[PDB]
């Protein structure tokens, strides 16, 4: 029931890769674990603000605290899926 | 080549009219020697002489540093930060550092910025520093690159710029220095260069107080 935010530039070639990575991440490995709710900064900026966000792609676990950040297109697929582990 | 008067003491004499306006301006220093002062006093300056907001984008000191700090020169700047005036938008590194997996760039950053223009009608912006930035990222070429992407879209918004340093490339370059003299400070500034316009050469003497205060010109 841990949530995870991933923040994306819209349809930009890094947040795209990210985001289809995530979500098979998500329903394989990671079947029951987090739920993911996810951010556009080209169209809410404000939240981006917010949430102290620099790099696009960056994936946060933000429930339950504390929050944990990863950054990048997540191309690098055991590095996060240790990751995820850690976190959960 | 228009120009947005500092109205730092003796400034806009030795740069002739102040700052390019609606572009980068980079103060170059070693540590000490006034960067930050500068750009602090360039959009208070701003807001309390003409009424222009300003953004203060810190990569490095916590915002409750630069407003304790800009206290002594008689600066109050959580009363412009209640009025809506300025923004200070913390871009300081996150404590638990940058875990890097995958590619990556610094959109995030620079729409944060952009939004923030529009949103308190900003035409002053400091940058501090540019060189932490960099600091912050094992990735130098992702680093270079988007601080040319955000010089471009500041000035696109018309906005007037001073990024700080201690990499970036501009045609308008102020450097400050601060010498040891027996057990004596002597500062200095130089208006290296200014976008094809005239300017005063050489280092000029100047002394913090209330500001910097720029004289023998
Ligand atoms: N109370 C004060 N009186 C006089 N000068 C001050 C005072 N507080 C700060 N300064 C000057 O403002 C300078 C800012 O310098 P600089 O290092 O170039 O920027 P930064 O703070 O970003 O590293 C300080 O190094 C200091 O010399």
């Amino acid at each position: 029931t841990a949530v995870l935010k991933l923040y994306v530039a819209g349809n930009t070639p890094n947040s795209v890769r990210a985001l289809k990575t995530l979500n098979n991440i998500l329903e394989k490995e990671f079947k029951g674990v987090y739920a993911l709710k996810v951010i556009d900064v080209l169209k809410n900026p404000q939240l981006a603000e917010e949430d102290k966000i620099l790099a696009t792609p960056t994936l946060a676990k933000v429930l339950p605290p504390p929050v944990r950040r990863i950054i990048g297109d997540l191309s690098n697929r055991e590095k996060v899926l240790i990751a995820l582990r850690l976190l959960a | 080549v228009k120009k947005i008067p500092t109205m730092i003491e003796g400034f806009d004499d030795i740069s002739h009219g102040g700052l390019p306006q609606g572009a980068t301006t980079l103060v170059s220093g070693t540590s000490g020697t006034g960067k930050t002062l500068f750009a602090v006093q360039f959009l208070y300056n701003g807001i309390t002489i003409f009424n222009e907001p300003g953004i203060f984008v810190t990569f490095e000191e916590s915002p409750q540093d630069i407003i304790k700090n800009a206290l002594s020169f008689g600066w109050n700047l959580q009363s412009l930060i209640d009025q809506g005036k300025l923004f200070i938008l913390d871009a300081s590194p996150d404590p638990d550092g940058q875990e890097v997996a995958g590619d990556f760039d610094l959109s995030a950053l620079i729409e944060r910025i952009q939004y923030a223009i529009r949103k308190y009608k900003a035409t002053r912006v400091s940058i501090d520093s540019v060189t932490a930035v960099f600091q912050q990222y094992d990735a130098a070429s992702v680093v270079r690159r988007e601080i040319f992407r955000l010089a471009f879209r500041l000035a696109q918004l018309g906005v007037t710029t001073i990024m700080t340093t201690e990499e970036f490339v501009s045609d308008n370059v102020v450097i400050l220095r601060n010498v040891l003299e027996g057990e004596r400070r002597r500062r200095t500034v130089e208006i290296l260069k200014l976008r094809g316009t005239t300017h005063m050469k050489g280092e000029y003497p100047f002394t913090i107080n209330n500001g910097i205060n720029i004289f023998d010109y």
